[PDB]
């Protein structure tokens, strides 16, 4: 990445957040910068071209500028849905191509502390017919994005067999994560109940399931 | 054998400038239009300049307008990067626009040449239907100044000295979020519009003084581009009413008339002001609400261009006008 | 509206040649005058422009990959293609096609619009069509007459798979979670949907699961037990 962007920038709604892009005369010194906003795990989107121009459907909260070899994107009036990755791009002649910046991870803080929505699913009547069983725990719409996962049975926890993914921001500024348990179905019905426990900010939310339901 | 003058100054002073030379013609009857097929020794373009065949909605007015999906040749419907890729190969472009009443059709031929050929291309010949036309290059004694009524004028970068200069504009029909020209129309004229009744996307490309690098319209931070935008949209009927010998204005303003664009339309998509007498205003434009640039030819008609109301309107294809620029003399 | 759309194999094994094809729509590719470009993005990493071609044949490749990159054009069929030879585990990425433009006279300056991308994963392993399971709404998840149910998609490689509901008629209130790179080298994910209890007796909920590298297309029905 020849264009040098700051790794992360952050703010709260109502700010003026500025994102930087510094190159040399060979790329930004002589050619225009374009700016791109990439939302969580999505294809990028043009925000600025010709260093200040705005595509249709772009708010003038987003303005841009460039001087010498260095460019800036100014979000004047920061808002919640701007939590994304911002890239700068320009044509480098000594390399004869198009170069991107390192991206800028923009975080919109100030959103209130939240409680996690916990969902639990036991293995289906179908899965128990395939020498395997799966229990699933879902943690949705909580802030901050850090979690601790604890699975129990009859007030006594267990550790292994649980694959847990990295937490993910959604499109609505709130975080979610998943936890998968795969068992031999013999040890799906060798314990009375299975419980999922989500630890967040110190507190915990719990859910429980049993197999004695209609199989 | 007619003549078209390409004005070459002695020097260019850097910049990737193209020169433009245009001249009008004595007319031909109405239904002759499709016969016109030009040959050249200085089109030079890779089958793109002269061979301009476009799907139009011919509006034959009678009495009563009749829309027909017709095909036209030689129009100035320009494309993206046409002037540019013409420039890089030192090749040329040529087109013409029309002003037509119910009976006759006055042509106006433009030729666009990179300045890298003020010495190679000293003279040329181009034939359009009933008229041969010698393309004569002509040296002025100016260094880089455009010749404006006896003096050599030179923009820019300076008391200040400022004059008014000729500029030719052609609409380029390109589709993309970055081309929503009508959004700039609304943001800079406070007409009561929106984004569905007006969907055509594209821009204009212009050359100033017959020797200038092209100017894209609109771009906010360009002084000359915004000048051109003001000029174009404050007089879309063309800032030169008087064609070759039409000062005594006999405009039989017949009045408003509706038409379909294209002919297969479910209702009337374009409003017009039929006329007759002397053809002075251009007869080629583009329908506005269509995302695709659905071009329109209207003989004996001034299509509705005043965008006070933002539906059933059209925008000009070519446009010859004057705007203000800072320069110097002697 | 103008749209770009990418297509190709989701998995390509090491030391092969990777081919992808982008198709344009809305704009005529010969009315373009554009720099049609291939760009990629490694997982969790940033962006890197692969190359461009013009509607004539001008091949402008990145100096790093000009050794391996070839770019095909098809003016008569509105397409262009990328062919990256000598692929390794390093080239796994999301590949986007773009209509790069250049405002005035200077070269490439911006990209508009973008195709929505395609994930090419590289690993000498093979593809597996996932298995879909229901996750029934029992008496365990209601809050005010409203609850949620799920579709489990399990044991596939490589990414990605997709789950929709009711042939796209059901969009709001649906959430699907990132896949997991298990110790088994397999991916798994789940699609949950939240609805009121009312429709348990007069409405149906089927999730549709698709896996391109295995041709797998499964319509799985979820009901209370």
């Amino acid at each position: 990445s020849v264009l040098t962007q700051p790794p992360s920038a952050s703010g709260t709604p109502g700010q003026r957040v500025t994102i930087y892009c510094s190159g040399s005369t060979s790329n930004i010194g002589g050619n225009t910068v374009s700016w791109y906003q990439q939302l969580p795990s999505m294809a990028p989107k043009l925000l600025i071209y010709s260093n200040d121009q705005r595509p249709s459907g772009v708010p003038d909260r987003f303005s841009g500028s460039k001087s010498g070899t260095s460019a800036s994107l100014a979000i004047s009036g920061l808002q919640s849905e701007d939590e994304a990755d911002y890239y700068c791009a320009a044509w480098d002649e000594n390399l004869n191509g198009v170069v991107f910046g390192g991206g800028t991870k923009l975080t919109v803080l100030g959103q209130p502390k939240a409680a996690p929505s916990v969902t639990l699913f036991p293995p289906s009547s179908e899965e128990l017919q395939a020498n395997k069983a799966t229990l699933v725990c879902l943690i949705s719409d909580f802030y901050p994005g850090a979690v601790t996962v604890a699975w129990k049975a009859d007030s006594s926890p267990v550790k292994a067999g649980v694959e847990t993914t990295t937490p993910s921001k959604q499109s609505n500024n709130k975080y979610a994560a998943s936890s998968y348990l795969s068992l031999t179905p013999e040890q799906w019905k060798s314990h009375k109940s299975y419980s999922c426990q989500v630890t967040h900010e110190g507190s915990t939310v719990e859910k429980t399931v049993v197999p004695t339901e209609c199989s | 054998v007619y003549d078209m003058k390409i004005e070459c100054p002695h020097t260019v002073s850097f910049g990737e400038n193209s020169v433009i030379g245009y001249v009008e013609l004595p007319p031909m009857p109405l239904a002759d239009t499709a016969q016109m097929v030009p040959e050249s020794s200085c089109s030079m373009d890779n089958h793109q300049s002269i061979n301009t065949i476009t799907k139009y909605t011919q509006v034959i007015w009678r009495g009563e307008t009749v829309s027909t999906e017709v095909d036209l040749k030689g129009t100035c419907v320009l494309k993206h990067k046409m002037v540019e890729e013409s420039y890089r190969s030192r090749k040329s472009i040529t087109c013409y626009d029309l002003s037509c009443n119910s009976t006759f059709c006055k042509p106006t031929l433009y030729m666009i040449v990179p300045i890298h050929a003020c010495n190679m291309m000293k003279s040329c010949l181009i034939a359009l239907g009933p008229y041969r036309v010698q393309v004569v290059y002509e040296r002025t004694y100016c260094m880089t100044g455009v010749l404006i009524e006896g003096k050599c004028f030179v923009p820019d970068q300076s008391i200040f000295d400022i004059a008014s200069v000729h500029v030719v504009c052609f609409f380029v029909a390109v589709k993309g979020n970055t081309y929503k020209l009508f959004e700039q129309v609304k943001k800079s004229f406070e007409s009561t519009c929106n984004d569905t009744e007006n969907k055509v996307q594209g821009y204009y490309i212009c050359i100033v003084g017959g020797n200038s690098a092209p100017i894209y319209v609109p771009t906010l931070d360009d002084f000359r581009s915004m000048e051109a935008f003001t000029g174009i949209f404050k007089s879309p009927h063309g800032e030169d009413h008087d064609l070759a010998g039409e000062e005594i204005a006999s405009y039989s303003i017949v009045g408003p008339a509706n038409a379909k664009v294209p002919h297969s339309a479910s209702s009337d998509t374009l409003s017009l002001i039929a006329y007759s007498g002397i053809p002075s205003y251009s007869s080629l434009s583009i329908l506005t609400s269509s995302t695709d640039a659905k071009h329109v030819f209207s003989p004996g008609l001034f299509p509705k261009l005043n965008h006070t109301n933002c539906d059933k309107s059209a925008i000009p294809l070519t446009w010859t006008g004057m705007i203000d620029l800072p320069g110097y003399y002697e | 509206q103008v749209q770009l759309l990418e297509s190709g194999p989701g998995l390509v094994k090491p030391s092969q040649t990777l081919s992808l094809t982008c198709t344009v729509s809305g704009d005529s590719i010969s009315s373009g005058g554009f720099y049609w470009s291939w760009i990629r993005q490694h997982p969790g990493k940033g962006l890197e422009w692969i190359g461009y071609i013009s509607y004539s044949g001008s091949t402008y490749y990145n100096p790093s990959l000009k050794s391996r990159v070839t770019i095909s054009v098809d003016t008569s069929k509105n397409q262009f293609s990328l062919k990256l030879s000598s692929v390794t585990a390093a080239d796994t990425a999301v590949y986007y096609c773009a209509r790069g433009d250049s405002s005035g006279y200077n070269p490439l300056n911006w990209f508009d619009p973008w195709g929505q991308g395609t994930l090419v994963t590289v690993s000498s392993a093979s593809t597996k069509g996932p298995s879909v399971f229901p996750l029934a709404p029992s008496s365990k998840s209601t809050s005010g007459g409203t609850a949620a149910l799920g579709c489990l998609v399990k044991d596939y490689f490589p990414e990605p798979v997709t789950v929709s509901w009711n042939s796209g008629a059901l969009t709001s209130g649906v959430h699907t979670f990132p896949a997991v790179l298990q110790s088994s080298g397999l991916y798994s994910l789940s699609s949950v949907v939240t609805v009121p209890s009312s429709s348990l007796g007069t409405q149906t909920y089927i999730c549709n699961v698709n896996h391109k590298p295995s041709n797998t297309k499964v319509d799985k029905k979820v009901e209370p037990k």
